């Protein structure tokens, strides 16, 4: 729930739009098993995706590890220091293709709520509303009831 | 004493037919040498065990049932194999410079 979970407002790491678009991701580990069932999918994805992948996106370092796992994991690391832990156990190569492309695509900000579905740092051009505004001015700034 | 184990890699000679089919010469001549039925087992034998040990490849016994002409024992020993391991067909398939692979194995 919002009010049991923490919460943010929309922002970019660093205005990444407005002078060139920096994709956040920088790194991604893949722990693979040579061997096991669960890294099946994984060990596809090694062998026919992860070089498309990887000169499609020259800017995110990838490292294939092949030890004893029984949870293939993908490490994804982010600009921003953020680090973001998946599990591609008992994934298809479908699946997996899906979720390394998500992670490219996505920044490295924490997954919570979202207060405003938009962010101004400059919301007013005209001026921001205040009491005064709209409000008409007296002769010689004279109060209601003032004598003189 | 036991012989180092064999590698698994073949690559098909480039006189692979003047080869073959001097070596049915030997086993069996006539023309279009390619259609000779290997329907004898004799002669099967014999032409594929010469052929195993001059080329360090034998017919698996999955297809030594379907090796049934001469055209077919060439199309199975101009087929290529390799056998290098994962590790090796990964670093050699042209890595990119942003993708690193590693085996703790």
């Amino acid at each position: 729930t919002a009010r049991g979970t923490p919460s943010r407002f929309l922002a970019s790491v660093l205005h990444n739009g407005l002078g060139r678009y920096v994709q956040q991701l920088q790194r991604l580990s893949f722990s693979v098993s040579r061997d096991g069932a669960s890294s099946r999918g994984a060990r596809e994805f090694v062998e026919r995706e992860v070089i498309d992948f990887a000169r499609r996106n020259p800017g995110v370092v990838i490292y294939v590890n092949s030890r004893p796992c029984c949870v293939p994991r993908v490490v994804a690391e982010y600009l921003n220091g953020a680090v973001r832990e998946e599990s591609i156990h008992c994934k298809s190569v479908e699946e997996i293709s899906t979720l390394v492309q998500k992670l490219a695509d996505q920044s490295g900000l924490d997954v919570i709520r979202i207060r405003k579905p938009f962010h101004t740092d400059n919301p007013s051009i005209q001026g921001q509303w205040h009491p005064f505004t709209n409000k008409p001015t007296t002769f010689r700034g004279l109060r209601p009831r003032e004598v003189q | 004493v036991c012989p180092p184990l064999r590698s698994r890699a073949y690559t098909p000679p480039e006189d692979l037919q003047s080869r073959l089919e001097s070596y049915v010469k030997e086993v069996f001549l006539p023309s279009n040498w390619q259609d000779i039925s290997l329907e004898d087992s004799r002669l099967k034998f014999n032409l594929l065990a010469h052929l195993a040990d001059d080329l360090g490849h034998v017919v698996p016994n999955s297809r030594l049932h379907q090796m049934c002409r001469v055209r077919d024992v060439l199309d199975f020993y101009n087929v290529p194999i390799q056998d290098r391991s994962k590790f090796d067909e990964l670093s050699a398939s042209n890595l990119p410079p942003n993708l690193k692979i590693t085996w703790s194995y």
